[PDB]
């Protein structure tokens, strides 16, 4: 019944699941903190769930608080439950108290009910005298925050939302943003509760592949609490525990290449869509069977059955994703490849829909436009519409660029302008690419060079500046 | 006065529940482990899923059942801090219980609330961790906040299907003692829709108000449009004859557009003698009606153009 | 300076010209010292806000009128709702003594929801239900051009006012008068176009009178105002234009027409009114039978409501012309 | 240096050489500048609008507007989204083109609007305003309603059509038709006549005209495109430079009327996929497909007038789908399937 | 004084006439009087709301006021509000403390979901103390849970011959005179419910110079309801159908200008009058329907109304020609 994180917690600081870079800067920002002219009374750990927020200051605070302590155990955090029946006030105020011999960690994990606009201002309203409290001899206060948002603070719970503006960048407050576990110290401290359930894994024989299971955890999530219980339950369970392309295939090959078990296209059509209603409802799969048809008797069919099947497909997709527009598509398609079908099916590679590089690469065009836009603005004192630029400045003016650099580097006033084309700062390419054609996408790639194009853009940006 | 038939016999064990197969045989076999670890149970409501989580108690606790269940709305009295109240009292509460064995507690619907108040329970469940198990019912797994989602474990549902609708129908009609007739079934789970709870109403209603469990007396009482009606309309020989229909039995009747055009998808969506094309040209045509209405125009005019158009498909 | 609508819009009920059933009713319910919901209703630019705004004028004063008034378009529910509920809520001032000396002031607020006939039937049932919880204190003017529109429970509630439509020459005098007050010199013929272009609309015409007038002050000629700058400012294609694009239709050539519509497009002047000015031409001819004019209905109905929709404009005049060559 | 679009571009109303009763109309509203009311130019890309909104704008503030700069300024969406849209603008007006965010226009306007009003008058450039939704054209008449004394709105459209008519009568038209082959002509000798551009026959000009289709722009692109390719030495015999995404429908054009069948319909599936992501706009395409069809001289009128039925029905798809590459197939097949 | 509405309310049971099962089935409630949670649902105008004011009255008697509160689901305050004000009435202390206490409420099926979770959640919470009659239009609408929770009771349509012995009643109480046209106009346009019948005889009585001597007629009540009148609307299709094209236009512009009749109006009329018409061929009724709904779906986008109407004009002479 015992759970296993309970039983195998740290007990050190070398074994808290944490980078050694995040825990260096708490422990210094603590330490200063301590020191009797400090500059922070409240220090604010923002993170997400399962990054040892509040276990790297309680192992911090086992050996610090002795340090300080002075003349006159167990008490190194006095936490405050939310759910204890102005009690944070009366907490606060007997925490006050706690100073000189009476040394002790203040940590506010657990907050109160602040949903109510009142409760929020009261919090906010406490904590700005806090920080304004001018007792020199104050106890520390840690507020540990975990980030959680279902798409105000109740679309998010996020330190941003939680205190005002004059608390999220008073001068006198540290605040300090963890990162999820990495894989590998996920997989180290896994691999560590292992090596102390070899008995019981060894008993159960299932010791031989824990290693094949201990590498998806380690890739499924950051959470050490969650990864751990999942692996306690793997360990417990005596079954077999954990697709999409597959269900993908399988659909797109029924509703074009058609089922053999059962000759009724009614029938097979309802139990497909009562099996599989979300992934027929997602437009791809539209898409996809525009992508797929073709396949069927490799081409080898009139264009007349195309045209019908394409104007189907046109006038699903008018009806803006209602249930009936997708049995009226899958059907005609059904029935269509039916009165053509020979004797049996031609299972071809099934093809993924195109759609998705389409957006990339147009993203990567408004990217570069962007970018040519700001380079004419501060080189030439010139603003140009998007539309202009897809339509004539995407070609003309990187030809034109091309060869006026061209000439540049022939030559080294008929040509005095055309010299001073700085080959760094202008473009000479078409922007976008030639265009010639487009692969379909064999590959499965469901799905970045985006973000290093922007870095670019902004570099660009930059030098330009500095230009003008 | 009377308490509704649904609850008077609720299944007591998983044997019973029907649907789902894969999420009964993975309760079965968490029962028969003897560990049981948090769950986030998602679906549309009315299939078991709070009535599978107390049937899990069942096999797991068995004579402490009562003493080990806690089922919370969350909302009833528009606060969280009662809830966390309520939770404190049973979880703190000391009773003695063999090894591995915990305490079981249902907090439904959670996803008409906000994330702040599902860190809350996070915390509270945190704290509450090493005693009671926490299973967190909703209608979208997305919609809870990913910790919650990570912390436990998302067991999926879906409907039960008219097959198994029925099968349930036919033991509460046997130990009810009920007269019913096929038509009478069929009326009960196109209306059901693959919602037990609103099968079984729709049963008990009939047999209350009605004698003979008949499509008509089901329909009498349901109030929506009725499916033979819309057959006859959609598939009446001649236009002049579906148009007086839609006028009298469902225009006059007050039926809205929206209702007549789902209801008479829903009837072609099974038919018999029309052909594949005929079928789906028919699916079409009420796609494009569907489509007119939603936008703003739902007057019968959109209707008779509909019919129209049907009639002139089946010639 | 201001909009030569409200600049010349009536100041009392006895202004009001053409109009003498709706305005001899309008005074009979003053007199009776009780208003009670108004639903007014006819073609546009009759003057039915004119009416009302004299009849509140006649009712608290000039001064203190604009206390007790409010306007609303009725546009786009929540807002429209939360508006009204302010200011019917809002507690009426105290009249003063000059108002009181010569007005019988009522004792509540006027609200004027203008194009209440868009409402959708829910925004309807809503400001019905407004209307009873605040029937004591605020009375209703609803401003509209078909009474149909409105659902029976709403109409029901008001008193209705049909206006009729202004003749011809009630509506030229007053575009006369105007333009002598104004000083604004037209050629024979400038405001029976100016007319014919609003189609009796008062205050598309009283609006069109105002930017021609604008335009020759800024023309420094003579500024003898021509029925081709007010076709230009109405965006009017010429009429010969419009007589060579059917003379092409008769001529039946593919190549012609297409020629002919992409030299066109060129001038920027607008689909929608090439269309709507082949729509009048062909439907008032007696130079065409039955089955031709059945068809250049459809036709001219398909196109409209494909550019209604935001289509290319040359593909769908194209089109167009080339079905009705077909014809 | 500067391109030559830019470089020899009006920048005063008295450099102005076509419409010249445009230009003194201009003029003329120019000389009050208190009473300036809110404009609406309306007329076919590359005319010259936004040259002449300039000019007008020059002449009333005085030469300072030409001075521009970028600013971006991020807003929150409706669903608390970040929402990013630059900002072109000058000390005496400003430079705005809501159709870049799409659907979400209404809030941008409406706090530009709003925050322009707060700090005699500033003028703001609604570039595309043909393409505004209904309900930012509703927000704009709320604008205009009521900080129409602070913030004076000159819109430029190529379509008149889609603007509401309570715009329009609230705005003074102003129509603006694409200049002549004559005139476009005189502008590239006069550009050469600068530029020092040997010409063997003035019929090179007239012919980068009747190219360009009145798009000024366009052609003093090729002008100077072929300038530079010719060694700045162009003759009679010197090939017109047309944009690359033209030759490429062209060329698709070209395939469709020759091969008909399910390959070349995939084929031209892909050129379709090719020219899209290049950001060029549905419509377009098909419009520059259609009227390349037409160009056709193998074709006989019971084909062009399937296409030109075909491309209509097609576009008003295009105007009421969501997924381009649907119509445009469709169009193809069907323009397969009737000349085959 | 009071509206007419509430001043003709049903008093008794036994004044609920067209509803007699419902009726009979809750006559054994007043005389046991233990009162669970009701569903009354029907067509509007039916009697829902009166059945459950005369069952209330016939029990608790003169503690109506103290033992019934009445509320609308689509009040102007926000739904929490009436959650506040049930509560209120609820929790507090029973000044008789004779019985449970009644909540009458209306429009029930226009809340949203989470609001008709809520009401069940309040239901649950007071059973002992407070009973709950939801009134609502249809049933199906609702949730199952509170449907659940609630005892159905279905309200027919009332009879036509009950409808015309009401409006008897009325007539004869109240000093007024209504010509049988005009009856049978109204009787047609309320479409059953007596609410809007009422509503429409007390305007129409309001209207009237002198109500002693006057008489309503066809055309009064037409006014007041604001619908086409049937004698425009054959005028039109008369014009349309056999009279040439200037003819016809100028008919269909003159009677939309001149009685304020929308295009969507007149074309609804039009295809109601067309639907009692006689035809040879079927086509004509297909071509009919297909193209007046294209139309309206067109003008609900808008676009030019004089195009649209010389298309409804087209249409209909296109269509008759299949008729020779
Ligand atoms: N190696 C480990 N490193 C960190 N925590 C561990 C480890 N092993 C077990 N745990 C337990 O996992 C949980 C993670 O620590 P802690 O709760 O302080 O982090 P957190 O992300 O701030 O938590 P929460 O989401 O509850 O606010 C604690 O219960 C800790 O006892
Ligand atoms: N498979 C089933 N067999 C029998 N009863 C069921 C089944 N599914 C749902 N029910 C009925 O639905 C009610 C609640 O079930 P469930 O859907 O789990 O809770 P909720 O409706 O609150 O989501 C129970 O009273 C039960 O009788
Ligand atoms: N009956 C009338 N008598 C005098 N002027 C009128 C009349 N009707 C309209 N007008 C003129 O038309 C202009 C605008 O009227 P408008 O507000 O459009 O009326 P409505 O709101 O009834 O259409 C006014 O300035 C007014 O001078
Ligand atoms: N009157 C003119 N004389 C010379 N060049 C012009 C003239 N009008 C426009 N142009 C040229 O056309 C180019 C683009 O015009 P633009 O302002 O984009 O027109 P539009 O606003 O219609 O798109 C400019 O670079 C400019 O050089
Ligand atoms: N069954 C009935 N018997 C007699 N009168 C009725 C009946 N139903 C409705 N009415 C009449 O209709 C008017 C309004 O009824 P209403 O309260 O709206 O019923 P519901 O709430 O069912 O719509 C009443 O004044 C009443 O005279
Ligand atoms: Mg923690």
């Amino acid at each position: 019944g015992e759970q296993w994180y309970e039983k195998f917690k740290p007990n050190c600081l070398e074994q808290v699941a944490i980078h050694k870079r995040k825990l260096k800067d708490v422990q210094e920002a603590l330490d200063a903190m301590f020191l009797p002219n400090a500059k922070h009374r409240i220090l604010l750990l923002s993170g997400p769930s399962g990054c040892s927020k509040s276990t790297v200051i309680k192992e911090l605070s086992k050996i610090l608080v002795p340090k300080y302590r002075q003349n006159s155990n167990e008490h190194k955090v006095t936490e405050f439950r939310g759910d204890c029946i102005e009690s944070f006030s009366e907490f606060l105020k007997g925490a006050r108290y706690l100073v000189m011999s009476n040394l002790s960690l203040i940590l506010i994990e657990d907050l109160p009910n602040v949903f109510h606009i009142d409760t929020r201002r009261r919090f906010q309203q406490l904590i700005l005298q806090w920080l304004y409290s001018s007792e020199p001899l104050l106890p520390p206060l840690v507020i540990c925050i975990t980030e959680c948002e279902i798409p105000g603070i109740d679309y998010t719970f996020s330190a941003e939302t939680i205190m005002n503006k004059e608390i999220l960048m008073h001068p006198r407050l540290k605040r300090i943003k963890f990162n999820p576990i990495n894989s590998t110290l996920l997989k180290k401290h896994l691999k560590f509760i292992c090596v102390q359930n070899m008995k019981m894994l060894k008993e159960k024989n299932k010791w031989n592949k824990r290693q094949e299971v201990i590498d998806y955890i380690a890739q499924e999530t950051g959470d050490i609490r969650s990864a751990i219980t999942t692996l306690q339950f793997w360990a417990t369970s005596s079954g077999s525990l954990p697709e999409s392309t597959i269900s993908y295939f399988h659909a797109i090959g029924k509703v074009i290449h058609g089922s053999h078990s059962t000759n009724n296209d009614n029938e097979m059509i309802n139990n497909l869509f009562e099996n599989s209603n979300n992934l027929l409802s997602k437009e791809d799969f539209k898409l996809g069977i525009l992508e797929n048809y073709n396949t069927f008797n490799k081409g080898e069919f009139s264009i007349s059955d195309a045209s019908s099947i394409v104007d189907c497909l046109s006038e699903c997709d008018n009806m803006n994703g209602l249930p009936e527009s997708n049995e009226y598509g899958l059907r005609e398609v059904r029935k269509t490849f039916r009165n053509i079908s020979k004797q049996g099916h031609n299972h071809g590679t099934v093809y993924f829909p195109r759609e998705w590089k389409v957006r990339k690469l147009q993203n990567s065009f408004k990217v570069q436009a962007e970018d040519w836009l700001n380079v004419s603005l501060y080189k030439y004192n010139a603003v140009h519409s998007f539309r202009n630029i897809t339509l004539e400045f995407g070609y003309y003016a990187p030809l034109i660029r091309k060869c006026q650099s061209y000439k540049k580097k022939y030559i080294l006033d008929k040509f005095s302008d055309i010299m001073k084309v700085e080959n760094g700062i202008d473009v000479v390419d078409r922007i976008g690419g030639p265009i010639e054609a487009l692969s379909v996408e064999d590959g499965l790639a469901p799905l970045d060079h985006l973000e290093d194009q922007k870095k670019e853009r902004d570099r660009r940006l930059r030098m330009l500046i500095d230009q003008y | 006065l009377q308490l509704p038939w649904v609850e008077k016999y609720r299944p007591q064990v998983l044997s019973d529940i029907v649907g789902n197969k894969e999420t009964i045989d993975r309760l079965q076999q968490i029962a028969k482990d003897g560990n049981m670890p948090h769950m986030i149970i998602s679906g549309m409501p009315g299939i078991g899923k709070t009535t599978s989580v107390h049937c899990l108690a069942h096999e797991l606790l068995g004579r402490s059942y009562a003493d080990g269940v806690l089922e919370l709305n969350a909302s009833d009295d528009r606060g969280i801090d009662v809830v966390r109240n309520q939770i404190k009292h049973f979880a703190q509460k000391k009773l003695h219980l063999p090894p591995g064995k915990h305490k079981i507690v249902i907090l439904d619907e959670a996803d008409s609330m906000t994330a702040g108040a599902q860190q809350a329970l996070r915390r509270t469940m945190e704290l509450y961790s090493n005693s009671t198990r926490f299973a967190f019912a909703c209608n979208q797994s997305n919609k809870i906040i990913e910790p919650l989602q990570s912390r436990c474990a998302i067991l999926r549902y879906s409907k039960l299907s008219d097959e198994d609708v029925l099968k349930r129908l036919l033991q509460i009609i046997k130990l009810e003692d009920v007269k019913y007739t096929n038509d009478g079934l069929e009326a009960i789970i196109f209306t059901a829709e693959g919602d037990m709870r609103q099968a079984i109403n729709n049963l008990q209603s009939t047999v209350a108000g009605h004698g003979l469990v008949n499509a008509d007396n089901v329909f009498k009482i349901v109030d929506s449009p009725h499916p033979l009606i819309v057959k006859k309309m959609l598939l009446a020989s001649n236009l002049e004859d579906s148009i007086q229909i839609l006028r009298t039995d469902l225009w006059k009747k007050g039926y809205s557009s929206i209702d007549i055009v789902t209801t008479s998808f829903r009837v072609t969506k099974n038919l018999a003698q029309v052909k594949e094309s005929v079928r789906l040209e028919m699916i079409k045509e009420i796609g494009l009606t569907h489509m007119r209405i939603l936008e703003g125009v739902g007057t019968y005019l959109q209707l008779a153009s509909m019919l129209a158009k049907i009639h002139k498909l089946n010639n | 300076q201001q909009p030569w609508v409200e600049k010349y819009r009536p100041k009392n009920l006895d202004e009001v010209t053409a109009q003498d059933h709706a305005v001899t009713v309008l005074k009979k319910t003053l007199k009776s010292a009780n208003l009670p919901h108004m639903l007014f209703y006819g073609p546009p630019g009759t003057g039915k806000t004119s009416t009302i705004l004299a009849l509140t004028k006649e009712l608290y004063g000039p001064d203190l009128m604009k206390s007790r008034i409010l306007e609303l378009n009725a546009s786009d529910i929540s807002i429209v709702r939360e508006k009204v509920k302010n200011f019917a809520r809002l507690t009426v001032s105290k009249p003063s003594k000059h108002d009181l000396e010569n007005y019988p002031c009522p004792p509540y607020k006027i609200i004027i929801l203008d194009e209440a006939d868009s409402m959708t039937a829910d925004a309807q049932s809503a400001l019905r239900r407004t209307m009873e919880t605040y029937s004591g204190v605020t009375r209703f003017c609803l401003i509209c051009n078909y009474v149909t529109r409105i659902i029976d429970p709403l109409a029901s509630r008001c008193s209705k006012f049909r206006f009729k439509a202004l003749d011809a020459s009630n509506a030229i005098d007053r575009l006369r008068f105007i333009s002598e007050q104004e000083n604004v010199k037209c050629d024979d013929g400038v405001l029976e176009r100016i007319l014919d272009i609003s189609a009796g609309d008062l205050r598309r015409g009283i609006t069109l009178l105002q930017s021609a007038s604008k335009g020759a002050q800024y023309l420094g000629d003579g500024k003898n105002i021509t029925s081709t700058q007010v076709e230009e400012l109405a965006g009017v294609v010429p009429h010969d234009i419009l007589i060579e694009i059917v003379e092409k239709v008769k001529s039946g050539d593919f190549d012609e027409i297409k020629k002919y519509v992409n030299t066109f497009m060129k001038s920027g002047w607008s689909a929608a009114s090439v269309v709507n000015q082949l729509h009048e031409y062909y439907i008032t001819n007696d130079n065409f039978d039955t089955n031709f004019k059945n068809q250049i209905s459809w036709l001219l109905f398909t196109t409209d409501s494909r550019l209604n929709n935001g289509t290319n404009e040359h593909i769908q005049l194209l089109n167009l012309l080339v079905k009705i060559s077909q014809l | 240096m500067s391109l030559w679009v830019d470089k020899y571009r009006p920048k005063s109303l008295n450099a102005l050489s076509h419409n010249e009763e445009l230009t003194n109309f201009l003029k003329s509203l120019s000389d009050q500048p208190r009473d300036l009311p809110h404009l609406l130019l309306y007329g076919p890309n590359g005319t010259g609008k936004k040259t002449r909104c300039m000019a007008l704008l020059e002449s009333i503030f005085g030469p300072g507007v030409y001075r521009l700069k970028i600013d971006v300024r991020q807003f929150v969406t409706a669903s608390n989204r970040k929402l990013e849209l630059n900002v072109v603008s000058s000390p005496y007006h400003l430079e705005i083109t809501p159709s870049d965010m799409g659907n979400n226009d209404r809030i941008v306007i409406q706090e530009l609007l709003k925050e322009v009003a707060q700090m005699r008058y500033k003028c703001v450039i609604i570039n595309e305003a043909n393409s505004l939704t209904k309900d930012a054209q509703a927000a704009l008449r709320r604008t205009m309603e009521k900080y129409s004394k602070n913030i004076r709105l000159i819109m430029v459209c190529d379509s008149m059509s889609p603007i509401i008519a309570p715009i329009k009568s609230r705005c003074l038209l102003i129509r603006c038709p694409a200049p002549s082959d004559s005139e476009i002509s005189t502008i590239l000798s006069d550009v050469v006549t600068n530029e020092r551009i040997q010409l063997e026959t003035k019929d090179i000009l007239k012919r980068i005209a009747q190219a360009s289709n009145g798009n000024l722009r366009v052609s003093l692109l090729m002008l100077e495109s072929m300038a530079l390719n010719n060694e700045l030495a162009l003759k009679s015999s010197s090939p017109i430079i047309k944009p690359d995404w033209i030759i490429v429908i062209h060329k698709l054009t070209r395939k469709i009327v020759k091969e008909r069948s399910v390959n070349s319909l995939i084929e031209c599936r892909a050129v379709l996929y090719d020219l899209l992501a290049h950001c060029i706009p549905a419509n377009i395409i098909l419009k520059e497909l259609t009227f390349s069809l037409l160009d056709v001289e193998t074709l006989n009128t019971t084909n062009k007038s399937s296409i030109i039925e075909y491309s209509s029905v097609f576009d008003e798809r295009l105007s009421l789908g969501n997924k381009a590459i649907f119509h445009l197939e469709g169009f193809i097949a069907k323009v397969m399937c009737c000349l085959d | 004084n009071l509206p007419w509405v509430e001043k003709y309310r049903p008093e008794t049971l036994d004044e609920v006439y067209g509803q007699n099962e419902v009726i009979t089935t809750v006559r054994k409630f007043v005389d046991e009087g233990k009162l669970p949670h009701l569903l009354f649902y029907g067509p509007p105008g039916t009697g829902k709301t009166s059945t459950i004011v005369a069952l209330a009255r016939e029990i608790y008697g003169k503690n109506y006021s103290n033992m019934v509160l009445e509320l609308n689901a689509s009040d102007d305050r926000g739904i929490d509000v009436v959650r506040n004000q049930i509560k209120d009435f609820a929790s507090t202390r029973q000044i008789f403390s004779k019985g449970f206490k009644l909540i009458i409420l209306d429009e029930a099926d226009a809340m949203t979901n989470a609001a008709q979770n809520a009401l069940r959640r309040v239901i649950e919470r007071y059973t002992k103390n407070t009973r709950f009659c939801v009134l609502a239009n249809y049933a199906h609408k609702l949730t199952p849970a509170l449907l659940s929770r609630c005892t159905r009771f279905r309200f027919q349509p009332l009879p036509q011959e009950a409808i015309e012995r009401r409006i008897a009643n009325v007539l004869v109480h109240e000093k007024l005179k209504l010509s049988p046209n005009a009856e049978k106009a109204l009787i047609e346009l309320s479409n059953g419910d007596m609410r809007r019948v009422l509503n429409v005889l007390q305007s129409c009585k309001a209207t009237l110079d002198n109500p002693d001597e006057d008489e309503i007629s066809d055309d009064v009540i037409y006014e007041c309801c604001g619908a086409p009148r049937p004698s425009d609307l054959k005028a039109v299709l008369k014009s349309i159908l056999e009279d040439d094209w200037g003819t016809a236009h100028y008919t269909l512009n003159k009677v939309r200008s001149a009685k304020g009749l929308a295009l969507i109006d007149l074309i609804e009329g039009i295809v109601k009058i067309l639907e009692d018409y006689e035809l040879q061929n079927e086509e004509t009724r297909v071509h009919l329907l297909t193209k007046l709904a294209d139309i309206e779906y067109s003008i609900s986008k808008g676009g030019n109304d004089q195009i649209q109407g010389s298309a409804v004009i087209g249409a209909i002479k296109a269509s008759f020609e299949n008729e020779t």
